[PDB]
């Protein structure tokens, strides 16, 4: 996801 | 204590929406700028959360899950506080460049939701909530919504959330009514977030028809994570029944 890529 | 030191140190500063206050108030303009406020506040919520005491204890997917489920309540709570401390709850202080007056509460087609948020904000006044009680309450809202089937490492979550409750009771201290009252307030965030979830979801579904822009992370969260809440797979944790 855009969120998980950003988060990690 | 160390705990409060941290919450105050990591608290995010000012986030602007990038709203063009020259354009006339339209549903599409107001909603698009709120959507963009959300994406930018999402970044700060992420960095705040990673710096929270014990948070890195959670399995990484739990860390991300809990963020993607609770950002609405988190953000609504903080905006309630801003509204209270900036404009004494007369208006909804989404951002310094995005302040809702009644006309905008109307033009956004979210008026009843807005009334509820203003009511929340009013509460900070009515209850004489302190900055410290705010900060601790807000931390707890991050650990206030989980899948009904539990998390990847449920035990670490339970223990973290317990500790945050303990901290809120600590910075409280016939003192009994207080805690009743703060938990109650915390619960009241949940129905408001629920309505906004329902609202943003419907809005995204139809957004191409109404020329409302959803930025990228907002689009994906609202379509992937938010329906797990609306469908009942993920539910808030209520203090009171
Ligand atoms: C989180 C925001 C923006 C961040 C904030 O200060 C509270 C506020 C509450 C309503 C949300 C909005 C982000 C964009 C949303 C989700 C719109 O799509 C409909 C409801 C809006």
């Amino acid at each position: 996801s855009a969120f998980s890529r950003y988060y990690t | 204590p160390i705990f409060l030191n941290v919450l105050e140190a990591i608290e995010p500063g000012v986030v602007c929406a990038g709203h063009d206050n020259n354009q006339p108030d339209s549903f599409a303009a107001l909603l698009s700028s709120l959507n963009e406020l959300g994406e930018r506040q999402l970044v700060h919520v992420v960095k705040w959360a990673k710096a929270l005491p014990g948070f890195r204890n959670l399995h990484v997917d739990d860390q991300m899950a809990v963020i993607q489920y609770s950002w609405m309540g988190l953000m609504v709570f903080a905006m309630g506080w801003r509204s209270f401390t900036n404009v004494n709850s007369a208006m909804l202080y989404f951002a310094p460049d995005l302040v809702f007056n009644e006309y905008r509460m109307h033009k956004s087609r979210m008026y009843s939701q807005c009334v509820r948020m203003r009511h929340l904000s009013q509460e900070f006044g009515w209850l004489q909530i302190t900055p410290q009680e705010f900060l601790c309450m807000k931390a707890l809202l991050l650990f206030s919504i989980i899948p009904v089937d539990g998390l990847k490492n449920q035990k670490f979550f339970d223990e973290l959330r317990m500790n945050y409750i303990k901290e809120l009771d600590r910075i409280i201290a016939s003192c009994s009514r207080r805690f009743y009252q703060l938990t109650k307030l915390l619960d009241s965030v949940q129905p408001i977030a629920r309505e906004l979830h329902q609202f943003t979801f419907d809005l995204l579904i139809k957004s191409h028809m109404v020329s409302v822009d959803f930025p990228e992370m907002m689009a994906e969260i609202i379509s992937v994570q938010v329906p797990k809440i609306l469908s009942g797979k993920v539910k808030p944790i209520y203090f009171h029944t």
